[PDB]
C-alpha cells in the first residue's frame, strides 16, 4: 500500500518540467491565496514601517500532478516544492522578509487527486507605509501589503482572493500596544509596468492611535506646568526674585519638553497636532513672565495699576487658557 | 565494514518525501524537552528568549535491521536522507539551529525501527503581558509548536514521562523576573487547511521588585520628602520658598518620564504610574499650599500662622497614609 | 582664498599634443567635481570633459576620443591632454571645480572658476 | 502532450551552450541595453552619507545561441533558467549593501524572443554613497548618484546604452518617495568611462538632486534660540534693584544656549567645519552673553554713578532689539538666495 | 605529472570510504586532542552577561582508513577535504551565536600525515555566555567559563584530551588584548564528564579570570558624588542671614545627586540587587540631604533662639567633613579587600 | 571560432584536481596581491574598528591551466572560479566582512595564454584596531589591515605586493571627515604559529585626528562656562543670592557637559586629554564659588579686606585660566 504510493510519486515527477507554468503557452492559471494572520508588531514613525507575520497560502491546479487509484490528500515532505513549479509570488513594499526555517522550512505542500496544489508558507516581512503626522497623536492611519506576480502578465496568471471577504483571518485578534485595528479591506486589480499588465492583491489596514498613553506623558505634565506659572499672580510684586524664579523655570520647561518629543520622530517638516499644543502652551507661560516684566516696571511709579494687572491675570490666564483647550479639542477629536 | 552494508541497505529504496504509515495510520511522535537557560524577558518587544534540547521520537517500519548491533549511532549526516517530521513552533519570531562546530543534531536508530532525532535550538517566542500591576505583575508565558502541514489524522504528538527539565534556575539570563513553575498541555487548532495537534509548555514568571524600588520608588518618596522641608521654612523667605518648590515639580516631571522607558507605550494606567501621579499632587500642594499661605501674610496674619502648623503634620500623615491603602492593595489584594 | 590657476597652453599648428594644467588652492578638492571648458570667441561656454572622485570620466561628444582629462588628488590638480587639435578647437579653456547640482555638464552647478588659458591652432 | 513541443525548444537551446562565454566572445562587442524604474526612492541618512532606492533594473541583450522558432515568438520562462545562460554582471560602483530580493521566490524574470533577444530584470534595493558638502546646513542641496557596469568585462567586451532617450530611461514612480527631510527636484542621467587597474570599463550614471526641506529646523533649533535671545533682553525693563532677579535672566539663558547648542549636531556626521546653522547658534551665543555683560556694567555703575547707570538701560533696550532684528535679516537673505 | 600521482592516492583514501561512522567503530574509542589559540579576548558585555573570543580551534584524531604510502609524509589539502571525511561534531555548551568565518575562503586546514593522524583547524569567533554577580561592581571579578564536547557521541565512543599538559593547552596571544575594562589575570584549564537523558559526554572547561578596572568610574561617578557632598558643606559658613542663598546650596545639591544616581544604573543591566555604588551613592545622599535638614534647624532656631542657631552651625562645620571622611576609609578599605 | 574557446575550456578543468594547489609537493606558488581602496569610514572608538571596501586581487601562475591557440586573455563567467584552485587567503583582524553580490557575485576570473590567473573581488570588511586614547582628542591612529594564508606554510605558498610600493592604491581620494591619512604603509614577513610558519602581508593607514568638531562642541562650551563664573566679581559682595546662583549654576554645568562627553566613548579607565580640560575647567569654576564663600564669611567683621579680595580676584582668575590654556595647548600640540 506504500510501494503504491511511491511508483505514483516517482510517475509524477518523472519528465515534470520546473520551467514551464501550468497551461505553457494557453490560457492563464488561476491562483488562489489565503492569508492568516499571525501578529502584528513593530509599527514604527521613525523607519515607517511595520512587520507583518502571517500563514501565506496559495492554491491552483496543474494538470500534469493529477493522479488516481489513491483516494487521499497526499501531504508531501516540503523538500518536493523544489521539484514544482510555484507562482512567483512577492510583495512591492516588501523591505526585509524571511521564511521560517526551525526545525525545518516552514512550507507546506498538499496535492489533490484532481492536481489541485496547495502550498503554504509562513513568512514575516517588513513592509514599508508613509504616514502623515500632521494630526499626531490622534493620527488615523492606513498601511497596505501589495502582492503582485513578477513574471507573469495577467496573459499568464491570475489572482483572486480564496473565499471573497473571509479570505484573510485572524485580524480581529490582534493586539497592538499603540493602535487599534478599525477595519481591512482586500482589493484586487492590475498594475500596468513598462513590461505589461500584472495582476495585483491588496490588503489595507486602518489604524486608530490610542490617545491614553500620550495624555499621561506631554499633556497632562503640560497642562501642570502651565497651571503653575499662574501662581506668580498671587504672589507680591516686590518679590522679584521669586516671581522671576517662578516665570523663567517653566517657561525653559516647556521649551525642554517640546525638544524632547521631536527628537523620537522623524524629522518631519510640518507641525504636528502635539507641537500646536506645546506651542499654544509655551505662549501662556511666557506671557505670564511678560506681565510680571510689565508690572516690575510699573510698580514704582504707580501701585495702583500695577496691582490691578496682576488680579485681571488671576481671570484672564485661566480663562483664556480653557478656551484654548476648548477649541484645540473639538478641532481635533 | 558491516554497519554500512546496514545503512546502505536501509536506504535503498527509501523515499523521504513519505511519512511512515501514509495511508494507515497516524504517524505518533514522542517529544521531550530540556531547557538550557530561558533568557532576557524583553517587555518594550513582547518575548523572551529561550535555548533548548528539542527532542523527538517515532516508529518508522521502513527502518528495520537485523545484526548483533542493537543501535546505530548517527550524526547530523543522516538527517537530511530519511523522514524528519516538519515540527514548528507557532508563537516563534525568530528561531535558528545551531551550527559550531557542526549542525548540532543527533539520530540514533534501533533494530525495530525506533528514531531518536535530537536538536539544540534558540528561540524568541512571542509573550503578550498584561502590565496593569506593573511592577508586581505575574506571567506565563507559553511555547507552543506543532506541525506545520500534517493535520491530526496524520500527525499526533505526545509528552514523553520526564518533559520538561531543567538545569540550574540561577544560571539562567532573568534580572527582573524568577521563575515560578512550568506547565504542559496538549490542544487542537482548528485552522484553514485542517486540525492539528498543538503543544504547549507555559513558564510562570514573577517580576522582581528590587530594581524599580531603587530607580523609581525611592526617587520619588525622597523628592516628596524635599518638599515637606518648606513647611519649616519662615514664611517671610519667599524666594527660598518658592525655589524649594518650584524644583521639587521639576524633578517629579523629569523622574515621571523615565520610569515609562522600560514599559511599552500601553494606553492604560500601570501600578507604577499611579504612584508617580499621587507623588506628582503631593508636591504640586506643597507649592500651592504657600501660595495660600502667602497671600494671607498680611491680611489676616493670624490665620497665616495657624495654616504652617498643620501642614507640618496632615502632609507626612496623609503621605504614610497613602502608601499604608497602595502597598496593601497591591501586595495583598490586586 | 580658493583659485584655480591655470598653466600650460600656447600656440600649435594643424594639430600636436597640448597639455593644459590646473592648479587649485585654498582648498581640498578631493571629494568635488573638476571639470574643463572651452570658450570659442562669441559662441558659447561648451563643456569638454569632467572627472569626479570615483575616477569617472565624462566627455563632450565633438571632443570624445580626442581629449583626455586626467587628475593629481594628491596635488589637487586637473591636467587635460589636447591631441590632434583643429583650428576649430582655438578658444580659451577654462578650469572649474563643483558638486554637479542639476548636472556636470552644465556651467551654473560649478561654484569655483579660473581665468582661461589661450590656446590658438594655426593652419 | 501540449507543452512537450516548448520541453524540446528548451533543451534543444541549452544542448550544448556554454554560460561561461559571453555572447559573440572573440568577435564583437556585446551590448546591453539597461533601464531602471524607481519603484520608491528611500530615506537618506546624513549621519552616515548615503541613501536607499528601490528599482526594477531591466537589461537587455542579444544572443544568437538562443534562437528558435515554434508556436511562441516570446518564452516567459521561470527565472530559473535565468542561471542556466549567460547575463552580465553588472554591479554598482557606489553600492554599500545592497539587497536582491527573493521572497516568496527570486524576483527576476527572463523572456527570450524568436531571435535571440533577451529581457532580464529584476528587483534590487540598492545602499548607495553620496557625499555631502555641509557647509550650508541646513540650506543645503545634495546630488546623490547611482553608477553601475560591468565587474569582469572591459569595454572592449562589454559595452552598456540607454535603452531609450537617457533622459527617459530613468522612471520614478509617483506615489513612491519615501523622503522625510529631502525634497526629489529631479535626475540626471548621463555615461562615463573609468580605468582601473584591470582595464577600461563603461559606466552608467544617474544623479538624483535632492534639496533638504528647512522645516524641521526652524522648529526644533532657530525657534528656540530666537525666544532665548528675546528672553535675555526682557532682563533690560527690570528695574535696578532687581539684582537677584536680573542674575538669574542671565544665567538661565547663557545655560540654555549651551544646551541648543550642544544638542544641534546630533543628527550631523561629525565634520570639522562650520554650517549655517553654527554660525547662527555662536551669534546667538553672542546676544545673550551680551546682555549679562551689560547687566554687570549697570550693576557696577549703580550707587555710584546713577545717571551713567540708567543711560546704560536706556540704550540697551533699543540697540539689542535692533541689532537682532538686522542680524536676522542678513543671515537670511545670505542664505536663503542660494 | 607529479600532481597525477597524488590524484590516485586521495581517489582511493576516498574509494568506499564512509563518513557516516566514526573511527575504530566497533574497535575502540576515538580520542580527538585539542588545543585552542585565543587570537584575541574579545569586548566584554554586562547587558548581555556574555564575552567574545576568537580563536584558532585545533583538533587532531586518527583514522587507520587514510594511510597512504607516497613521496611526501604529509599532504597539507584543502579544506574542502574536509567535508568528505569524518570530523568530530564539536559544539560550545555555553556558546551563543558563533561565526565561522568564509573570507576569502572557509576558514579552516586538513592536513593527513602517512599513519593517518588528521589535524583539523578552524577559525571561529565564539560568543558564550558568563554569568555575574554584580554585588561588588565596579570591584567584582568574574571567570568566565568556556566549555564544549561532543554532541551526538557518548565517552563510551568519543573521549577529548588536550594536546600537551592542560596548562600550556589554552594559548593567548600576548597582543591580542581587546578589553577595554577588564584585565586577564590568567586562566584555568579542567575537564571533567556531564551527564544527560541521552548518555554521558566528555566536557572540556577552560575558566578565564577577569578582574575590572575601577578607573573609569572614579571620574564617572565617584569623583562627581564626592564633590557634590564637599559643595554641599560650602553652606555652613554662609551666614545664617542669607536665606535665599543657603536654600539654593541645598535644593540643587540634593537634585545632583538624584541625577548622578540615575545616569549611574545605566550602564549595569537591569539587577534586582544594590551593587557596591548604590550604597556609596545612597549614603552620598544622605550626608547631602542631611545638609539640607541642618540648615531648616538652623532657620527655625534663629529669631528665637539666635545662641542656639550658632552652636549648630559651628559643630556642623566639624562633624560633617569628619563624618564623610570617616564613611571614605571605611568604605574603601571594605570593598578593596574582598 | 566560438566551439573552439568552449573546447579549449573544457579541455582544462577535464581531470582538473581542485583539491591540490599549483606545483603541489615542489615549489612554493607564489601569489602576488594587489589591493584597490574604494572607501573606509565608520572609523569607531566605541567598537575599537573601521570599515574598509576595496577591490582585492590576487595573481598567480597555474600550468594547468595553459592554454594555446587563442590569442586572447580569457574573461570567464565568476562562477567558473569554483571550480579551480584559488589561495585561501584571510584577513586576521577581521570582525565582520562579506563579498559583494548584486547583480551577482563581485567576482572576476581572467585566464592567460601562460597559465597565469587573475582572481578580483570586491570585498567590505569591519578589521579591527585598539586605539590608544590617551591624547584624545589630539591623538594619531595607526590602524592595519594583516593578510595571510590559512593552511599553506612558507613550503607552499608565497605573497609579494605586486607592483612594490605602488601595489595599493585609492589611499589620496579618501576624505574621512573626522581624521586625515598621514601615510600608507606596505610590509611583508612571515608569521610563525605552533602549526608552522605563514607569509603575512600588511597594510596600514596613520590617521590624524581634526580637531575642528571638538572645538565647537566640548572646548568652547567650557570656555564659555568658566568666564561666566568670573562676572560675579563684578558683582557687590552683599547680594549673595545673585553670586551664589551665578557659582552654583557654572559648577554643576560643568559636571553636565564631562558627564555628557563620557556618554560616546569607550569605557576606558585612563584620563584622556580632553578630560584634564574639563577637570582643570570644573577647579577654576569651583575656586570662583569658593571665593565668594570666604568673601561672604569675612565681609562682616572686616569689610576692608572684602573689597579687596574681589579686586584682585578680576585680575588672577583670568590671567591663571589664560597660563593654564598656555601650558596644555603646549603639551598637546
Ligand atoms: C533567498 O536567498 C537566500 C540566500 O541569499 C537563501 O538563504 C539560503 O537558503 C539556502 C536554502 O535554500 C541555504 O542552504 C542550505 O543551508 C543549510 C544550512 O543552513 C544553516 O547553515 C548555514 C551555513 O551553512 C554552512 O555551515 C554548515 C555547517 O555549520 C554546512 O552544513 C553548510 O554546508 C555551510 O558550510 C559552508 O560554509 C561554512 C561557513 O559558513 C564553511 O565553514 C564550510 O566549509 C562551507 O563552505 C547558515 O548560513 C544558515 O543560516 C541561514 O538560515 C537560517 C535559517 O535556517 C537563518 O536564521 C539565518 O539568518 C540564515 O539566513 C543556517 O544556519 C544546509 O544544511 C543545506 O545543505 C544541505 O542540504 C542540502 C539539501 O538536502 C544538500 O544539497 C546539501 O549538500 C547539504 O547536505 C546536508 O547537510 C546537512 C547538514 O546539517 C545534513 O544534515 C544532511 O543530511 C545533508 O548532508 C549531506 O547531504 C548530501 C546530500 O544528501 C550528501 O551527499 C552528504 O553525504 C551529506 O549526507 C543548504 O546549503 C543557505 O545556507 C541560505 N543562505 C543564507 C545566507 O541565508 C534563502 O533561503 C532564499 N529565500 C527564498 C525564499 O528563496
Ligand atoms: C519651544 C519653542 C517655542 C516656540 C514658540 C513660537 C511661538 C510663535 C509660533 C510660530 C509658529 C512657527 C511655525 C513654523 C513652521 C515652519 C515654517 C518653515 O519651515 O518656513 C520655511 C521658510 O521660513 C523661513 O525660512 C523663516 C525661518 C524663521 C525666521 C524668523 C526670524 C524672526 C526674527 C525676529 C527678531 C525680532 C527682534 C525684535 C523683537 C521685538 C519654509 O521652508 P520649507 O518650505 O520647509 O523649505 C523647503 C525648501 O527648502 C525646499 O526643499
Ligand atoms: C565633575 C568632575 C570633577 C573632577 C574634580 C577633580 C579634582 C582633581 C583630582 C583629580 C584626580 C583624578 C584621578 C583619577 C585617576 C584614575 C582612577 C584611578 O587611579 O583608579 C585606580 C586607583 O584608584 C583607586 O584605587 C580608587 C581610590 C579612590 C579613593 C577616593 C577617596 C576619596 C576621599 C574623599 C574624602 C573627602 C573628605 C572631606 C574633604 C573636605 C587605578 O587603577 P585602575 O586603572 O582603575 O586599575 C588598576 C587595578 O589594579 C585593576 O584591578
Ligand atoms: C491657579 C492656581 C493658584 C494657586 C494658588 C492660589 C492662592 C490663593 C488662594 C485663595
Ligand atoms: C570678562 C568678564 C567681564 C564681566 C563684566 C565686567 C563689567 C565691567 C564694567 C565696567
Ligand atoms: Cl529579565
Ligand atoms: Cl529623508
Amino acid at each position: 500500500n506504500m510501494s503504491f504510493v511511491k511508483e505514483t510519486v516517482d510517475k509524477l515527477l518523472k519528465g515534470y518540467d520546473i520551467r514551464l507554468r501550468p497551461d505553457f503557452g494557453g490560457p492563464p492559471v488561476c491562483v488562489g491565496m489565503n492569508i492568516d494572520i499571525a501578529s502584528i508588531d513593530m509599527v514604527s514613525e521613525v523607519n515607517m514601517d511595520y512587520t507583518l507575520t502571517m500563514y501565506f497560502q496559495q492554491y491552483w491546479r496543474d494538470k500534469r500532478l493529477a493522479y488516481s487509484g489513491i483516494p487521499l490528500n497526499l501531504t508531501l515532505d516540503n523538500r518536493v516544492a523544489d521539484q514544482l513549479w510555484v507562482p512567483d509570488t512577492y510583495f512591492l513594499n516588501d523591505k526585509k522578509s524571511f521564511v521560517h526555517g526551525v526545525t525545518v522550512k516552514n512550507r507546506m505542500i498538499r496535492l489533490h487527486p484532481d492536481g489541485t496544489v496547495l502550498y503554504g508558507l509562513r513568512i514575516t516581512t517588513t513592509a514599508a507605509c508613509m504616514m502623515d503626522l500632521r494630526r499626531y497623536p490622534l493620527d488615523e492611519q492606513n498601511c497596505t501589503l501589495e502582492i503582485e506576480s513578477y513574471g507573469y502578465t495577467t496573459d499568464d496568471i491570475e489572482f483572486y482572493w480564496r473565499g471573497g471577504d473571509k479570505a484573510v483571518t485572524g485580524v480581529e485578534r490582534i493586539e497592538l500596544p499603540q493602535f487599534s485595528i478599525v477595519e481591512h479591506r482586500l482589493v484586487s486589480r492590475n498594475v500596468v509596468f513598462a513590461t505589461g499588465a500584472y495582476p495585483r492583491l491588496s490588503l489595507s489596514f486602518r489604524l486608530k492611535r490610542n490617545i491614553g498613553y500620550f495624555i499621561l506623558q506631554t499633556y497632562m505634565p503640560s497642562i501642570l506646568i502651565t497651571i503653575l506659572s499662574w501662581v506668580s499672580f498671587w504672589i507680591n510684586y516686590d518679590a522679584s526674585a521669586a516671581r522671576v524664579a517662578l516665570g523663567i523655570t517653566t517657561v525653559l520647561t516647556m521649551t525642554t519638553i517640546n525638544t524632547h518629543l521631536r527628537e523620537t520622530l522623524p524629522k518631519i517638516p510640518y507641525v504636528k497636532a502635539i507641537d500646536m499644543y506645546l506651542m499654544g502652551c509655551f505662549v501662556f507661560v511666557f506671557l505670564a513672565l511678560l506681565e510680571y516684566a510689565f508690572v516690575n516696571y510699573i510698580f514704582f511709579s504707580q501701585p495702583a495699576r500695577a496691582a490691578a494687572i496682576d488680579r485681571w491675570s488671576r481671570i484672564v490666564f485661566p480663562f483664556t487658557f480653557s478656551l484654548f483647550n476648548l477649541v484645540y479639542w473639538l478641532y481635533y477629536v | 565494514g558491516d554497519v554500512t552494508v546496514i545503512l546502505n541497505n536501509l536506504l535503498e529504496g527509501y523515499d523521504n518525501k513519505l511519512r511512515p504509515d501514509i495511508g494507515v495510520k497516524p504517524t505518533l511522535i514522542h517529544t521531550d524537552m530540556y531547557v538550557n537557560s530561558i533568557g532576557p524577558v524583553n517587555a518594550i518587544n513582547m518575548e523572551y528568549t529561550i535555548d533548548i534540547f528539542f527532542a523527538q521520537t517515532w516508529y518508522d517500519r521502513r527502518l528495520k535491521f537485523n545484526s548483533t548491533i542493537k543501535v546505530l549511532r548517527l550524526n547530523s549526516n543522516m538527517v537530511g536522507k530519511i523522514w524528519i517530521p516538519d515540527t514548528f513552533f507557532r508563537n516563534s519570531k525568530k528561531a535558528d539551529a545551531h551550527w559550531i562546530t557542526t549542525p548540532n543534531r543527533m539520530l540514533r536508530i534501533w533494530n525495530d525501527g525506533r528514531v531518536l532525532y535530537t536538536l539544540r535550538l534558540t528561540i524568541d517566542a512571542e509573550c503578550q503581558l498584561q502590565l496593569h500591576n506593573f511592577p508586581m505583575d505575574e506571567h506565563s508565558c507559553p511555547l507552543e509548536f506543532s506541525s506545520y502541514g500534517y493535520p491530526r489524522e496524520e500527525i499526533v504528538y505526545q509528552w514523553k514521562r520526564s518533559s520538561v527539565e531543567v538545569g540550574d534556575t540561577r544560571s539562567w539570563r532573568l534580572y527582573q523576573f524568577s521563575f515560578v513553575g512550568l506547565r504542559n498541555t496538549t490542544e487542537v487548532v482548528k485552522t484553514t487547511s485542517g486540525d492539528y495537534v498543538v503543544m504547549s509548555v507555559y513558564f510562570d514568571l514573577s517580576r522582581r521588585m528590587g530594581y524599580f524600588t531603587i530607580q523609581t520608588y525611592i526617587p520619588c518618596t525622597l523628592i516628596v520628602v524635599l518638599s515637606w522641608v518648606s513647611f519649616w521654612i519662615n514664611k517671610d523667605a519667599v524666594p527660598a520658598r518658592t525655589s524649594l518648590g518650584i524644583t521639587t515639580v521639576l524633578t517629579m516631571t523629569t523622574l515621571s518620564t523615565i520610569a515609562r522607558k522600560s514599559l511599552p507605550k500601553v494606553s492604560y494606567v500601570t501600578a507604577m504610574d499611579l504612584f508617580v501621579s499621587v507623588c506628582f499632587i503631593f508636591v504640586f500642594s506643597a507649592l500651592v499650599e504657600y501660595g495660600t499661605l502667602h497671600y494671607f501674610v498680611s491680611s489676616q496674619p493670624a490665620r497665616a500662622a495657624k495654616m504652617d502648623s498643620y501642614a507640618r503634620i496632615f502632609f507626612p500623615t496623609a503621605f504614610c497614609l497613602f502608601n499604608l491603602v497602595y502597598w496593601v492593595s497591591y501586595l495583598y489584594l490586586g | 582664498q580658493v583659485q584655480l590657476q591655470e598653466s600650460g597652453g600656447g600656440l600649435v599648428q594643424a594639430g600636436g599634443s597640448l597639455r593644459v594644467s590646473c592648479a587649485a588652492s585654498g582648498r581640498t578638492f578631493t571629494t568635488y567635481i573638476m571639470a574643463w571648458f572651452r570658450q570659442a570667441p562669441g559662441k558659447e561656454r561648451e563643456f569638454l570633459a569632467a572627472m569626479d572622485q570615483g575616477r569617472i570620466q565624462y566627455y563632450g561628444d565633438s571632443v570624445r576620443g580626442r581629449f583626455t582629462i586626467s587628475r593629481d588628488y594628491a596635488k589637487n590638480s586637473v591636467d587635460l591632454q589636447l591631441d590632434g587639435l583643429r583650428p576649430e578647437d582655438t578658444a580659451v579653456y577654462y578650469c572649474a571645480a563643483g558638486a554637479g547640482f542639476w548636472g556636470l555638464r552644465t556651467a551654473s552647478s560649478y561654484h569655483y572658476w579660473g581665468q582661461g588659458t589661450q590656446v590658438t591652432v594655426s593652419s | 502532450d501540449n507543452t512537450t513541443v516548448f520541453t524540446r525548444i528548451l533543451d534543444r537551446l541549452l544542448d550544448g551552450y556554454d554560460n561561461r562565454l559571453r555572447p559573440g566572445l572573440g568577435e564583437r562587442v556585446t551590448e546591453v541595453k539597461t533601464d531602471i524604474f524607481v519603484t520608491s526612492f528611500g530615506p537618506v541618512s546624513d549621519h552616515d552619507m548615503e541613501y536607499t532606492i528601490d528599482v526594477f533594473f531591466r537589461q537587455s541583450w542579444k544572443d544568437e545561441r538562443l534562437k528558435f522558432k515554434g508556436p511562441m515568438t516570446v518564452l516567459r520562462l521561470n527565472n530559473l533558467m535565468a542561471s542556466k545562460i549567460w547575463t552580465p554582471d553588472t554591479f554598482f560602483h557606489n553600492g554599500k549593501k545592497s539587497v536582491a530580493h527573493n521572497m516568496t521566490m527570486p524576483n527576476k524574470l527572463l523572456r527570450i524572443t524568436e531571435d535571440g533577444t533577451l529581457l532580464y530584470t529584476m528587483r534590487l534595493t540598492v545602499r548607495a554613497e553620496c557625499p555631502m558638502h555641509l557647509e550650508d546646513f541646513p540650506m543645503d542641496a545634495h546630488a546623490c548618484p547611482l553608477k553601475f557596469g560591468s565587474y569582469a568585462y572591459t569595454r572592449a567586451e562589454v559595452v552598456y546604452e540607454w535603452t531609450r532617450e537617457p533622459a527617459r530611461s530613468v522612471v520614478v514612480a509617483e506615489d513612491g518617495s519615501r523622503l522625510n527631510q529631502y525634497d526629489l527636484l529631479g535626475q540626471t542621467v548621463d555615461s562615463g568611462i573609468v580605468q582601473s587597474s584591470t582595464g577600461e570599463y563603461v559606466v552608467m550614471t544617474t544623479h538624483f538632486h535632492l534639496k533638504r526641506k528647512i522645516g524641521y529646523f526652524v522648529i526644533q533649533t532657530y525657534l528656540p534660540c530666537i525666544m532665548t535671545v528675546i528672553l535675555s533682553q526682557v532682563s533690560f525693563w527690570l528695574n535696578r534693584e532687581s539684582v537677584p532677579a536680573r542674575t538669574v535672566f542671565g544665567v538661565t539663558t547663557v545655560l540654555t544656549m549651551t544646551t541648543l547648542s550642544i544638542s544641534a549636531r546630533n543628527s550631523l556626521p561629525k565634520v570639522a567645519y562650520a554650517t549655517a546653522m553654527d554660525w547662527f547658534i555662536a551669534v546667538c551665543y553672542a546676544f545673550v552673553f551680551s546682555a549679562l555683560i551689560e547687566f554687570a556694567t549697570v550693576n557696577y555703575f549703580t550707587k555710584s554713578q546713577p545717571a551713567r547707570a540708567a543711560k546704560i538701560d536706556r540704550l540697551s533696550r533699543i540697540a539689542f532689539p535692533l541689532l537682532f532684528g538686522i542680524f536676522n535679516l542678513v543671515y537670511w537673505a545670505t542664505y536663503l538666495n542660494r
